[PDB]
């Protein structure tokens, strides 16, 4: 049946090439021999045998077989290398996680400078991302690695979230110790810069706000190399963490340690004054310092900016293809 | 989409183990020993109850596709617990599972691990994953015992006695093939039902529908008493054959 | 890691802007000409221009303006670089010693902002109270010109109008006032605001918004006699001052877009206008004085003067002399006469300044069997199209062969003693239903001619509608002789067929040498071409014979000969064809993992593919198997302009951001993943747009030439006419030259006080990295031009390595020899 994963062989796919390098193996583009569908194969190598099958892949299998949303990437099956016949110990062949093939990734489209986003294209982008983030948050899962490279958009204007290698369940009642450094420094939330370690789903919302701002400038907002410099850049824009706006900042491990140059005032609305009013309000609420005052995924979907977007009107981004040469 | 992980009691007469000449009593004994091995090892390691149960459900499922005569059970058990730890985010190093296994197992039993215990377990991970068809998410009677108990309102002390007694039954049902016959939701109800009969409690009074004598039907739709009694019979038989008596 | 050296063989020749004023002395009339990164200062004479000074700047010159604040004797110069480096400069001369003073400087980049579509705009107040900068959408940046602002500190005023086309500071206003044409969904409008340095905000401007032409392009601030502004469009020129609105719509300007403007008479009575077909107009402002003692504008008139080179910048000098600065063709001095000549023209060319124009493609060929090599470049566009033959002999000798149409690709075929050149000409839909060319060109002045009669797409059934006046490109293959450069033959391709790629080679066991062209069927409706041809021609006995044609399902962007087989890139696919004994192309193997295979290069059985957005990939042909294998890819994303192979392990690429990089095989076989990661080991901001990389050198090689430290030679051609050379170094030579750069940068004074390290930093809107793996040859070759005190200051405590001596001190005289040897490669 369709559900008997791990047995079908990777012979069934014609490998087109290597689309990218992942965490637990390389990612390849491939065509299914039977259907002609294009797939993306993530290679999982347990040959290292340091600690066996990688947990990053275990998370992505465990969670993505549970999550069924248009804006969440779909794992179709898990296939294997030709296994050694009647010799299970010597078998070092790897496993492949089959996904749908998405035409492009956001970082590539922006780094190459080949995308222009109108307000209406940003509306369709964010409604899908937040709707899928909402779906995940309603299911009590945190992504913990929202970057532009984990947002896949195909030319049809459909957005899908993808690298769940760091996803774990969140319980509001049961506070649990979690890994401090989770989201990429450019998109890292302020609380994790101070090391909350018991963070809320709001961490993902901060990353998406960073994307929201980035889509309006085409340049990431908080570009730093070190955790302190990042807190400085965030502070120059959002204001310095202080009990006046974040009463519990005093509870954070590095609060007294990582002071910014000044106690800056918030200028987010001034430095982003070129943004439409409905959007600017969304950015201000998503880039709120205190995670308990930062808006939820649902609240962004009930905003003037996203509330009245019809997903029938996908409005694909302006991707130049001809005349890019001349 | 998703695989079916529940069989009928009559089907257990045809596990690989049975067809290689193992009798029903022996396979049942092997299942109890392998599960209790998983439980005790993880308890020493400080593992969450869900992690222990997940390993057991993997273990029980595994020997629905393979024979106990070709796959030594304590190696299988150790592997299941090792994977369960990663699945449930309570990870342990394989060397630490082997260490605890050595303490709890006698020399003959630890012989199953062969000359290199850690390797034999790590190798089996490939087979385990293919056997469970990479369906790693598992639900356990515990969550439903607490979700349903939260909706009961009444004497704080009578309900807590019901829950703890039912909890002990859930732990004991893991040593049985019930995990492979009935969904966890039914198990949680069955253990509430059992604890109720023994404690002379009438659970319907604690529900929002106090004159609905089949109290469970608001929690688990379509469950006949036939099923709940079958489950209760199986759990109590484990207490009668063993020395232990009802928890009270 | 990898070590390489980049040197400029010919400086940028395109004129990007030109201004006039009194910069060198309050007395002299100056002409400042800006080429990319280069500033040329001239003094206006009665015969032409007297050069006085040239400086380089560590930045692309984006804004260039002269102004004279109260208290100064002479004009000061403002320059803003494309990296947002601002400075104010002064000319100072002490007898024979000429130097440029940096009076104020700073970087005006904002942490947050959207770069505007119409680019950086910089304007200065008529009272020189402030500098206006339009850098980002929705923001107006003000640098107030107070004496104390030596760092050029500035503030932003919120601008409601996000999409601004153009802005100027208006004349005759009680306060500083800006006039701008902006775009919103309701069309284009002209609006005015006032600028308050005290309040640091806009106040309501003198006159109301008026709706303007949809394609309103340029704003002219008219001087005091008639205060106001003129708005230039595609069809109409309009004047707006308060309630006065006048508009002229002469049919002559509708034909070609007007791109430049300049004031002839300071009163504002006459302005010059230029358009894309090179036509030069006079815009005459007709005066009406009122009995009130006031001067008003009676009418606007446009008069055609003649033809100039397609001009990026115009500036009127004196008498009848006008400087024509062209980026597409040669710049000029032309004289405007009061009386027309017998052809009706008032314009007569005086001097012609060489511009290698846009270098679309180029090849190196030893025409005279000299062992040297000459560079035949495809240069210029449209009517200024040309082929340029460049040879060394101390200055480069450049011959220009006018084509009068846009050249696209060039390749040399020795067997035929001729070149093949792809070209396109612009024709316009005419009343016959067909098209008519605006002027004769090479594709029409060929001795013999042909037109492909291919029936491949003949079935069509795709409706394409034509409106009178629309432009079309007509593509041709030109056979041009290597000695005379007579256009021997011109082959015209199918209607709507673009010629994209060209090779000359033999295939298989076929002894004939062919011209092969790859094409694309281009229809306005298509996002990406879905039809195309590979055509095999034979040039024999003065006639081009169509030998074979292969239909493809895309655009043949790039082709290259590959060990007797034809390697071609069709959109996503990279394909290898074999040439059969039946003289037809047969597909052997394909590679499909690409977005758009724009560029191809080969070496042995290795193929380097340049992609639209995925940078560079190293492929290989496995002959034992008859297919392709991906060896390694550059996973860092980049938009490619051209690529080249340096050696079996190092690969060179160019970015659309004016950046260069080198990728190398990781050469570490620990994991398969390491082997497949091409690692960028070289990063360098060139400052130019590289279109073509070509192996070769123009230096005479007698085998007796002292062996240079550098190994290898790659020449490259850019949009601004700049020609450069990339060559490799040993680890020892790099470290020496790199350590010397750091010493030179501390010693050499930069114009605008721009840090050299900043200038060469890799720069995209999203990234900025320090340069690596590249030696700036121009900094190294400037050591020979610094004064002796500075030379000895540079060599202090300098030590050599990895050579005859493990630690050897350097003297100033030792380096003079090394750098001189390095000057022999360019
Ligand atoms: C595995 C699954 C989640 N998946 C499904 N479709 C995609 C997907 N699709 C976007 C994508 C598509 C094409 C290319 C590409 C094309 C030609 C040459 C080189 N790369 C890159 C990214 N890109 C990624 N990531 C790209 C960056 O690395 C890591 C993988 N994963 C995906």
């Amino acid at each position: 049946t369709e559900s008997d994963w791990g047995k079908r062989c990777v012979d069934k796919f014609d490998i087109i090439g290597i689309i990218g390098e992942g965490t637990y193996g390389q990612v390849y583009k491939a065509k299914d021999k039977d259907t002609g569908e294009l797939v993306a194969l993530k290679k999982v190598r347990l040959d290292n045998e340091k600690e066996g099958f990688p947990i990053t892949a275990i998370r992505e299998i465990k969670i993505l077989r549970q999550l069924i949303h248009r804006s969440v990437v779909n794992m179709k099956e898990i296939v294997t290398d030709k296994q050694d016949a009647l010799d299970f110990k010597k078998d070092k062949g790897a496993f492949y996680l089959v996904f749908e093939y998405m035409d492009h990734d956001l970082m590539g489209l922006l780094e190459s400078g080949l995308v222009h986003f109108s307000e209406d294209h940003i509306k369709s982008f964010m409604k899908q991302l937040m709707e899928g983030l909402e779906y995940c948050h309603k299911k009590n899962f945190l992504h913990r690695d929202i970057k532009c490279s984990n947002i896949l958009l195909n030319n049809s204007g459909q957005i899908k979230l993808a690298d769940f290698g760091l996803a774990r369940l969140y319980n509001s009642e049961e506070s649990r110790p979690y890994t401090n450094k989770v989201i990429t420094l450019w998109y890292r939330p302020p609380e994790l810069l101070l090391g909350e370690e018991r963070y809320t789903p709001a961490i993902d919302v901060w990353s998406c706000g960073c994307i929201l701002g980035e889509l309006f400038t085409k340049k990431p907002i908080f570009q730093a190399n070190l955790e302190l410099a990042q807190l400085e850049l965030i502070s120059r824009l959002c204001g310095s963490p202080c009990p006046a706006v974040w009463p519990d900042v005093i509870r954070l491990p590095y609060f007294n340690t990582m002071k910014p140059k000044k106690q800056y005032r918030r200028r987010l609305r001034e430095e982003f004054s070129f943004i439409p009013s409905a959007a600017l309000d969304l950015l201000d609420h998503m880039l709120t310092l205190d995670p308990s005052k930062r808006c939820t995924a649902e609240q962004t979907l009930q905003s003037d900016f996203l509330k009245d977007v019809e997903l029938s009107k996908m409005a694909p981004p302006d991707l130049p293809h001809w005349q890019d040469c001349h | 989409t998703k695989p079916c992980w529940y069989w009928d009691k009559k089907d257990l007469a045809h596990t690989p183990s049975q067809l290689e000449g193992l009798d029903p009593a022996t396979e049942a004994r092997y299942r109890r020993e392998g599960a209790r091995f998983i439980f005790d090892v993880g308890t020493r390691l400080g593992l969450h109850y869900d992690t222990l149960a997940t390993g057991i459900i993997y273990f029980h499922r595994f020997y629905m596709f393979h024979s106990f005569k070709q796959f030594p059970r304590y190696v299988t058990g150790a592997c299941c617990l090792f994977l369960a730890g990663k699945v449930e985010e309570t990870p342990k190093k394989c060397k630490d599972i082997i260490k605890t296994a050595r303490s709890l197992l006698n020399d003959v039993q630890f012989g199953q691990f062969g000359d290199d215990p850690k390797e034999e377990v790590m190798v089996l991970e490939r087979i385990l994953l293919q056997t469970i068809k990479f369906d790693l998410q598992v639900e356990h009677p515990y969550q439903f015992l607490l979700k349903y108990a939260k909706q009961l309102k009444g004497d704080k002390n009578k309900i807590q006695k019901l829950v703890q007694m039912a909890w002990t039954f859930v732990n004991d049902s893991l040593c049985t093939t019930l995990s492979l016959q009935w969904e966890p939701e039914i198990i949680a109800v069955a253990v509430m039902y059992l604890a109720g009969r023994l404690c002379k409690f009438e659970i319907q009074e604690w529900t929002s529908k106090p004159m609905y004598r089949r109290w469970w039907e608001q929690f688990v739709q379509d469950v006949p008493v036939d099923v709940l009694e079958d489950i209760c019979h199986q759990i109590l038989d484990l207490y009668s054959q063993g020395k232990q008596q009802m928890p009270h | 890691m990898s070590y390489n050296y980049v040197v400029t063989a010919q400086k940028p020749t395109a004129v990007n802007g030109c201004v006039t004023g009194h910069f060198t002395s309050a007395e002299d009339l100056n002409l400042l000409i800006a080429k990319n990164t280069r500033l040329e200062i001239y003094v206006v004479t009665a015969e032409g221009l007297r050069p006085v000074k040239e400086v380089g700047m560590y930045g692309k010159i984006a804004v260039m303006e002269l102004f004279r604040p109260k208290g100064e004797s002479k004009d000061l110069l403002f320059i803003l670089t494309a990296k947002y480096n601002a400075c104010i400069l002064e000319y100072k001369q002490s007898g024979e010693s000429i130097d440029i003073i940096t009076r104020a400087h700073g970087n005006v980049q904002d942490r947050i902002g959207r770069p505007s579509e119409t680019g950086i705009i910089g304007i200065i107040d008529p009272e020189c109270r402030m500098i206006g900068l339009r850098l980002y959408d929705g923001l107006f940046k003000v640098i107030p010109l107070d004496r104390d602002n030596k760092e050029l500190k500035a503030f932003n005023i919120r601008l409601e109008e996000l999409h601004v086309i153009d802005v100027k500071f208006l004349y005759g206003c009680q306060a500083p006032t800006i006039c701008f044409v902006y775009q919103d969904p309701q069309g284009r409008h002209v609006k005015t605001y006032e600028v308050s340095l005290r309040e640091k905000e806009f106040n309501k401007g003198p006159w109301k918004q008026e709706n303007v032409e949809a394609e309103a392009s340029m704003v002219i601030a008219v001087p005091e006699p008639f205060g106001g502004a003129i708005i230039i469009g595609q069809e109409s020129i309009t004047y707006h001052n308060g309630d006065k609105y006048l508009a002229i719509a002469p049919p002559i300007i509708k034909q070609s877009t007007i791109v430049c403007h300049n004031r002839v008479d300071p009163n504002g009575s006459r302005y010059l206008l230029g358009d894309m077909e090179g036509r030069l107009f006079m815009l005459l402002l007709e005066k009406e004085e009122q009995m009130d003692g006031t001067v008003t504008l009676k009418d606007l008139r446009v008069e055609l003067l003649g033809e100039t080179s397609i001009a990026e910048c115009l500036t009127y000098l004196d008498n009848g002399v006008v400087f024509v600065g062209s980026r597409l063709g040669d710049s000029q001095l032309v004289k405007l006469n009061v009386d027309s000549n017998e052809q009706g023209s008032y314009v007569v060319a005086m001097e012609t300044f060489t511009n290698l124009g846009p270098i679309v493609d180029m090849c190196v060929v030893d025409l005279e069997r000299q062992g040297q090599g000459q560079l035949v470049t495809c240069s210029g566009a449209f009517k200024e199209g040309s082929l340029r033959i460049i040879r060394n002999g101390q200055k480069l000798h450049i011959r220009t062969v006018p084509l009068y149409e846009s050249p696209r690709k060039i390749c040399y075929q020795e067997v035929s003693q001729c070149f093949g050149v792809l070209s396109s000409r612009i024709e316009v839909q005419d009343t016959s239903g067909g098209t008519t060319a605006l002027r004769p060109s090479a594709s029409t002045q060929a001795l013999s001619s042909s037109v492909s009669s291919s029936k491949l797409f003949s079935s069509s059934t795709a409706p394409h509608e034509t409106s009178f006046g629309e432009e079309v490109e007509v593509h041709n293959l030109l056979i041009i002789d290597q000695h005379t450069f007579e256009v021997l033959h011109a082959h015209q391709f199918l209607q709507n067929e673009y010629a994209l790629s060209l090779v000359s080679c033999k295939l298989g066991k076929d002894p004939n040498t062919y011209f092969i062209v790859g094409t694309a069927m281009v229809y306005p409706e298509e996002a990406e071409p879905k039809q195309g041809r590979i055509v095999v021609f034979q040039y024999s006995d003065g006639k081009l014979q169509t030998v074979a044609e292969k239909e493809v399902k895309g655009a043949v962007y790039s082709m290259v000969e590959f060990n007797g087989k034809l390697l071609a890139s069709i959109n996503s696919t990279v394909r290898l064809y074999e040439w059969t004994t039946e003289k037809e192309l047969r597909t052997e193997c394909n590679h499909y993992n690409n977005i758009m295979a724009l560029y191809l290069k080969t070496k042995g059985d290795f193929i380097l593919v340049g992609d639209l957005m995925r940078s560079v990939l190293l492929l290989a042909y496995k002959p034992m198997e008859g297919n392709f294998e991906e060896i390694a890819r550059d996973f860092n994303p980049n938009w490619m302009s051209a690529v080249e192979i340096l050696d079996d392990d190092n690969f060179l690429g160019a970015e659309n951001a004016f950046n260069l990089f080198v990728c190398q095989k990781d050469s570490a076989a620990t994991t398969d993943e390491e082997r497949q990661h091409l690692q960028e080991v070289g990063l360098f901001h060139l400052g130019e747009f590289v279109n073509v990389f070509c192996h070769g050198s123009l230096v005479m090689q007698n085998l007796g030439e002292t062996s240079t430290p550098t190994q290898g030679s790659v020449l490259f051609g850019t949009v601004n006419g700049m020609i450069g050379l990339v060559t490799s170094l040993s680890e020892s030579w790099y470290n020496l030259l790199l350590d010397m750069q750091n010493r030179l940068n501390k010693v050499i004074k930069s114009v605008g006080k721009i840090e050299h390290s900043f200038w060469r930093s890799f720069h995209t809107e999203r990234k900025t990295e320090p340069a690596t793996g590249f030696i700036d040859g121009d900094l190294i070759e400037s050591f020979l031009d610094i004064s002796r005190p500075k030379m000895q200051e540079v060599v202090a405590n300098l030590q050599y390595d990895d050579g005859s001596g493990m630690k050897r001190e350097a003297t100033a005289d030792d380096l003079i020899k090394v750098v001189e040897e390095l000057t022999r490669i360019h």
